[PDB]
């Protein structure tokens, strides 16, 4: 949350993000903005590139190409809002190697 | 004001108009028979290229007996450009 | 043209295969593209790409053109891929107008794409030697006679011939021969004196080399248009007018092309002397028929001159427009009923009309005419002019006038017919795929008998065929057979409406 | 008559059955007249003139029939015939005649004749796909698919 | 016996391919159909209706009522979409300019692109080059649009194609029958004379006969887009795999899950707090029902088109709640939050929830001078140290230190607060249970939320940041006071 | 140099930044969010994860800083170990 009365946390604003980028602490910036703030694990289908649930893709009615992925909850909300706006982001996953 | 609907409309709503029956006649029957004969005879035609099977399990003596044999038409390379020769 | 692409994909997958239908759909979607990029986009082997291109250009489906740097680009013919479905109708009309010899000639031409006259006559003879029996052999004389008759009647046409390389730029061979078309020898058959007898499939140098023939689909389209106009006038006035217009069209075919607003006018004297003697009709009766057809509010024929007695002309574009309007009103009647058809014809006769005027002229109570109008608007059978009083285009200060746009209506109906045939083909394929197991079972239990029919054929193998569990499945087999038959009949009959709409849309354009 | 009353309106209620009966009777009369003209086969022009039916003639015929009690006018019968034309079953022609038994329009006379349709029902209407109301939502893979269609299923079962 | 299937793969996103969905794909993605305009039931429990808005089958927004599609709570529910069919199509305000461009590019009769064969081949050859960038795509689109607008007649069918522009709001006008100062054309003459019956039955049509250009309503626009050849789709600079021209005109609306539409059950009154998207969707459903009722009852075209335009405007607001061409009488009374408004702005998803977002394990306190500490050291109060914890993994080095911290517990400053076992992820609170036993049963690999002790690296920052030196990582030292102290020599950076 | 590396002096505003950069996510996050998003949806332009802004948005280590290179483990191993000989083949 925002306020202290409602038990709110501090905000790493755009200026803080810029300072971290200038420093180059990539892992620090990641742990701050992704791990410790809005960390979440979603399920994405490798066939259609849509978001699934419980390792199941309702679009293709299959669960072989569905895989877990770490993603910020804010980014997931943005993807959902775009899909509602009809701007469908098709995520093409691949191995980390 | 319009009333509220509890369940969604049917996936296939009924219609009071039905399609007009097909025209009957020896001509239509012969056309149907000819189209069926074409469907049956064009798949075996050399022009009907099938998916080349691959990943054979093993080689056997019955390979020569079960070998599919079919004549292959020779395209006209004079009319066809040179980029299509094997 | 997603419906057209889907229909072409289904037709190619059902007629030639998958590795070829993929290339065909890729071509239809992307236009002209080099072979290397076509293969890179498809993702298959270069040999398979070459085979697909060759088997597609053999049937005159795709063409190759030269561009800068000597590159070759392959472009597919969606129009030809669509006309491919009209083969059964072509065979039927050629069998009706000619004999089984011409029927088999047209069949072989349509099934092989491009072949030589000698080859096609040999194939027809070999196939007719099986039709006939009792040692009677088939000679090539009558087959060549039928072939030259079809040629001079313009049902078969020679393909573009490759120019002589020795005379045209003798030297390095170009990547493509650049086949050209010549109208001089377009319908001139070669003089082949060699003859022979067809074989009965016992299973126990070319003079006309380079001269390939094909089926002239333009002639079949013109003949279908003529038959449609004849049937229309027959249902309208009488069979006498139908015979008269058939004779006029037969006389005009040779002197006119396949695209012209008006045909060459004919005179009463020539029409009379050309009309068959089978009808006891006189010159005054013919003149009366012509002058009463000229006064027809549908404008099938026209005077367009008074010299040489009774000079009259035929209005092909007007006839096609009338046929398209008839098709549209008939489909509206069958889809929404006689009242909606009445409203549609009213709003079509009246170029612009409002709801109150439609009601006053149709005598249809309120709450129904407006509903039918809104249904037609949602289904895209008409458009609103929406003449505004102010440039603000506010609904409360503008008049909405309904108007039926025949061109857009025909295009939408043609797209609907394409998608309907696509859905029917998909349903047939789905039924065949889901019942393939029973189909294979039937094929096996029938091959059990088809084998050893004569050699070592014992009677103890006839009472065990029906003993299997296939007997109760014969009902399902017959149901599938009749369903497939009805689906094929529907697909064939929708082809007539598709042809009508395509001819209308082709004749209503200028191509400037 | 425009603001109130009318031969069709009865107590602020449109007589759909009445107009349908009028249309059916007029079409039957015109069809019988055209059949008699075709059977006469004396001459094409005479056959056409006999198949032609005048507005006053059909009005007197409807009056002699007397289906309803309300008086039907020549303009009412003309509107009924225009509705029949819009229905695609009859054809009207305006000929030049100075004066006669009609004397309605100055110098012009409308003659009606029942005519057969241009072409029979087309092929699109013979398939369930052409008469489907949810045809817009058709798709290969989905809820509405031709493989599991009910329209085509019933059409093949019938 | 057992099939081999991979449990988890280290999948990394490569790139995002944006696109569009057709109505069929929208139906396939959606799970249920929302047709009821109401939200809750008539009973006093006020439960959400079935097949309606706020249904739990499209996610969950309450901690007590779980999702119906997936048997999970709100914290684990990702949400599901729904599809709502519209009686009449409507222009997509986001893609309205794209629709105008496509209409100006393609013909209004044959749906073909206004380009000759040579120009088509040139554009295909220029586009087939690898490494095509967004700027090059936009430049090619501009050039093709200019070259298509230069022409006036079609080379495929021969029909005339006038200018296409925007009139009013969400209405497209095509000047097909334009006024010709020179000899008029037979087409325009026939179009003008075809109003005989119109003028006879309404004299007001003759004075307004002019300016009667074609009105490309959503129906006609979709009918034209559905018949565009696929060969010309690449020429429109639109990826064919991403979407189709028929997708710009929407016939189904995608109602998002309840995670995006949070609902607060205010038991203090007879009402609840709902977002603006829910109200907009309810109004859209109500307008669809009203249009269906008018179609069934046979209403007048004028009011039918009025309702259609009102539905178009409501959809355009639901998409982007800030437009300019809104009529005065059709202007909304209050202000609503659209998707565009939620995305853009200072408190938006890009600037308010992605670039800058709030985190935990952080505090804010007043500073005080203390020269007795090094420049690289910062003082942290015991109160904030007992709250800010660090997860330390139990290893063969600090095993005894972690044991001592656990024995101390959350009360004494040097200690921990929670322990997460290696086998099970169930946290254990040290304030309850035998801390001695918890320390004696510390296995390697467990996590201990130890208190902030000396030697730990800690970030120290001032909210107004000008340069990178406004935030620095120091070493934390615990002190009994309640302020952040640091060497005053480092005040110049923080200012 | 960053302003004049394309041959034309491009400003740092929304009009001069879109011509230089290509990340759809970055262009949408900076300014003209909905406009740029709809334009990208229409063009079907696929956006990579090479930029720092989209890296931060997706929650992956940015390529700049410590993430430009990769680390390897100096484990005791033997590349291309001896293969067991096939007796039957
Ligand atoms: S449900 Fe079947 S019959 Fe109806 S439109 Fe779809 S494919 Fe055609
Ligand atoms: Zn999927
Ligand atoms: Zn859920
Ligand atoms: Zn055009």
């Amino acid at each position: 949350t925002e306020g202290r009365s409602r038990d709110g946390g501090l905000r790493l604003g755009e200026m803080e993000r810029d300072c971290l980028i200038g420093y180059g602490a990539s892992m620090l910036l990641l742990e701050r903005l992704m791990i410790s703030s809005d960390a979440f694990e979603v399920d994405v289908c490798g066939q259609c590139g849509l978001l699934g649930y419980s390792g199941w893709c309702h679009y293709c009615k299959s669960s072989c190409h569905v895989s877990s992925l770490r993603i910020p909850y804010a980014c997931k909300l943005l993807f959902q809002e775009l899909q509602s706006m009809n701007i469908i982001p098709r995520l093409k996953l691949s191995k980390y190697n | 004001l319009p009333d509220v609907v509890l369940k969604p409309p049917p996936l296939f709503p009924d219609t009071d108009y039905k399609p007009v029956p097909l025209k009957t006649g020896e001509g239509e029957e012969y056309m149907l028979a000819l189209k069926q004969e074409l469907r049956e005879t064009m798949k075996r035609m050399p022009y009907f290229i099938e998916t080349p099977e691959e990943r054979q399990d093993i080689e056997r003596y019955s390979k020569r007996y079960m070998k599919v044999y079919k004549e292959e038409w020779i395209p006209d390379w004079r009319r066809l450009p040179r980029e299509m020769m094997p | 043209t997603q419906a057209e692409i889907k229909l072409c994909s289904l037709l190619l997958q059902e007629h030639f295969g998958e590795i070829v239908e993929k290339i065909g759909v890729h071509l239809i979607r992307t236009g002209s593209q080099p072979l290397r990029v076509i293969a890179h986009d498809t993702g298959t082997s270069l040999d398979q790409v070459k085979k697909a291109l060759c088997v597609l250009v053999q049937h005159n489906l795709v063409s190759y053109q030269v561009h800068k740097r000597g590159v070759v680009e392959y472009e597919a013919q969606c129009s030809r891929v669509l006309r491919m479905l009209r083969y059964p109708r072509y065979i039927y009309t050629t069998k009706t107008l000619y004999s089984d010899t011409g029927e088999l000639i047209v069949e072989e031409l349509l099934l092989n794409g491009k072949l030589t006259m000698s080859a096609v006559v040999k194939k027809v003879a070999d196939r007719l030697t099986e039709t006939m029996e009792d040692g009677k052999t088939m000679d090539y004389a009558e087959v060549s006679n039928t072939f030259v008759r079809l040629a001079d009647t313009h049902f078969v046409q020679r393909c573009p011939s490759v120019p002589t390389t020795e005379n045209s730029d003798p030297g390095p061979p170009p990547p493509a021969p650049t086949l050209v078309i010549n109208e001089k020898d377009m319908y001139l058959v070669p003089k082949l004196s060699l003859i022979g007898k067809g074989k009965r499939r016992r299973s126990s140098p070319i003079p006309d080399d380079g001269i390939y023939w094909q089926a002239n689909l333009d002639r079949f389209h013109q003949h279908f248009r003529d038959q449609a106009i004849v049937s229309a006038v027959a249902n309208r006035m009488d069979q006498t007018s139908s015979e008269i217009v058939r004779t006029m069209l037969r006389m005009s075919e040779i002197t006119t092309s396949s695209s012209a607003p008006f045909t060459q006018p004919l005179s009463s004297n020539e029409i009379f002397r050309s009309l068959p003697v089978g009808y006891n009709i006189s010159k005054q009766v013919l003149d009366q028929y012509l002058t009463l057809l000229a006064d027809d509010p549908l404008e099938f024929v026209g005077k367009s001159g008074d010299s040489g007695g009774g000079m009259y002309v035929i209005n092909l574009h007007k006839a096609l427009a009338s046929l398209a309007t008839a098709t549209l009103e008939s489909v509206v009647q069958e889809r929404f009923g006689s009242r909606c058809a009445r409203i549609f014809r009213l709003v079509l006769q009246k170029k612009h009309i409002e709801q109150k005027q439609v009601e006053d002229f149709a005598m249809i109570p309120a709450k129904e005419a407006k509903d039918m109008l809104y249904k037609m608007l949602s289904e895209n059978f008409m458009s609103l002019q929406e003449i505004p009083k102010t440039p603000d285009h506010a609904p409360s200060r503008t008049f909405y006038l309904y108007t039926v746009n025949i061109l857009s209506a025909a295009r939408m109906l043609l797209h609907r017919c394409y998608k309907s045939i696509a859905n029917l083909i998909e349903r047939r394929q789905f039924e065949t795929k889901e019942n393939k197991r029973l189909l294979e079972k039937s094929q096996r239990v029938e091959a059990i008998i088809a084998s050893m029919q004569a050699t070592g054929a014992e009677e103890a193998q006839l009472q065990e065929i029906e003993e299997m569990i296939t007997a109760p499945e014969r009902q399902q087999l017959e149901t599938l057979k009749r369903n497939v038959n009805k689906l094929d009949a529907s697909e064939i009959q929708v082809d007539e409406t598709i042809f009508l709409l395509e001819s209308y849309i082709e004749c209503t354009m200028k191509r400037q | 008559r425009s603001v109130t009353g009318g031969a069709w309106y009865s107590d602020q209620d449109f007589e759909s059955e009445f107009v349908e009966v009028l249309n059916q009777q007029c079409f039957k009369f015109l069809q019988s007249k055209a059949e008699t003209a075709r059977e006469s086969k004396q001459n094409p022009m005479i056959q056409r003139n006999s198949s032609f039916a005048s507005s006053h003639e059909v009005w007197k015929y409807i009056c002699e029939l007397g289906i309803s009690k309300v008086e039907l006018s020549m303009e009412d019968i003309e509107t009924i015939l225009n509705t029949l034309i819009y229905d695609g079953k009859v054809e009207m022609t305006i000929i030049a005649a100075k004066e006669g038994t009609v004397g309605s329009v100055d110098g012009h006379m409308k003659l009606y004749r029942a005519v057969n349709p241009i072409i029979p029902p087309t092929g699109l209407v013979r398939a369930p796909c052409g008469l489907c109301p949810v045809f817009d939502d058709c798709h290969e893979g989905g809820e509405i698919s031709p493989s599991n269609c009910i329209y085509m299923t019933e059409w093949l079962e019938f | 016996k057992e099939q081999f299937r991979e449990t988890d793969v280290a999948k990394k996103i490569s790139h995002i391919c944006f696109g569009m969905k057709s109505p069929e794909e929208m139906r396939q993605q959606a799970h249920i159909q929302v047709v009821s305009k109401n939200l809750y039931s008539q009973d006093n429990q006020h439960a959400p209706l079935l097949y309606g808005v706020l249904d739990h089958r499209m996610g969950t927004s309450e901690k007590d009522r779980p999702c119906e599609t997936c048997g999970k709570n709100l914290a684990d529910c990702l949400g599901h979409y729904g599809y709502i069919d519209l009686e009449l199509p409507c222009f997509h305000v986001g893609y309205f300019r794209a629709v105008i461009g496509i209409l100006q590019m393609i013909c209004k009769t044959c749906c073909h692109i206004m380009l000759s064969q040579e120009e088509k081949k040139q554009f295909l050859d220029y586009l087939k080059r690898p490494g095509l960038t967004y700027l090059q795509k936009r430049g090619l689109k501009k050039k093709i649009s200019d070259k298509c607008r230069k022409k006036n007649i079609c080379h495929h069918c021969g029909a005339f194609n006038g200018t296409v522009k925007k009139c009013g709001l969400l209405k497209i006008i095509h000047e097909k029958y334009k006024t010709n100062k020179k000899v008029v054309d037979p087409i325009v003459s026939n179009f003008l004379q075809s109003f005989e019956t119109a003028i006879e039955h309404n004299k007001e049509v003759e004075p307004l006969l002019g300016r009667a250009q074609e009105n490309l309503n959503p129906l006609v626009v979709l009918n034209l887009f559905k018949r565009i050849p696929a060969e010309d789709v690449p020429l429109l600079l639109m990826n064919p795999e991403a979407g189709k021209p028929s997708d710009l005109i929407l016939t189904r609306l995608l109602v998002p899950p309840l995670c995006i539409r949070p609902s607060v059950v205010s038991d203090l009154k007879s009402g609840t707090n709902e977002d603006d998207l829910t109200m907009k969707l309810t109004e859209i459903i109500f307008l669809n029902d009203v249009i269906k009722k008018h179609r069934i009852s046979g209403a007048k075209t004028q009011m039918i088109m009025e309702d259609w335009d009102f539905l178009q405007l409501q959809c355009a607001l639901y998409i982007n709640s800030e437009l300019s061409g809104i009529p005065l009488n059709m202007a909304p009374k209050k202000w609503t939050r659209g998707f565009v408004q939620r995305l853009k702005g200072k408190q938006g998803r890009f600037r308010g929830n992605l670039s800058g977002k709030r985190v935990d394990f952080s505090g804010r306190t007043v500073i005080s001078p203390d020269p007795n500490l090094r420049i690289d050291e910062v003082a942290v109060p015991v109160h904030v140290a007992k709250i800010l914890t660090f997860p330390e993994k139990v290893n063969k080095a600090n095993i005894n230190f972690l044991r001592k911290l656990v024995q101390n517990g959350p009360e004494v400053h040097p200690g921990a607060n929670f322990i997460q076992q290696r086998h099970t992820q169930m946290k254990r609170f040290l304030k309850y249970g035998n801390r001695e036993k918890m320390a004696q049963e510390l296995k390697y690999g467990d996590i201990v939320e130890r208190h902030l002790i000396d030697g730990d690296v800690v970030l120290f920052n001032r909210q107004p940041s000008l340069h990178k030196l406004s935030i620095m990582a120091h070493l934390a030292r615990v002190k009994p006071h309640r302020t952040f102290r640091f060497n005053e020599c480092v005040c110049t950076p923080y200012n | 140099d960053l302003m004049t590396y394309k041959g034309e002096v491009l400003g740092i505003t929304r009009f001069g930044l879109a011509k230089m950069k290509e990340s759809v996510l970055m262009l949408a996050s900076f300014e003209k969010t909905a406009d740029h998003l709809f334009d990208a949806a229409y063009f079907g332009q696929k956006d990579s994860v090479c930029g720092v802004s989209e890296c931060i948005i997706m929650g992956i280590p940015m390529n700049i800083g410590t993430g430009l290179f990769k680390l390897l483990h100096k484990a005791d191993r033997d590349p291309n170990p001896p293969k067991r000989p096939l007796i039957f083949d």
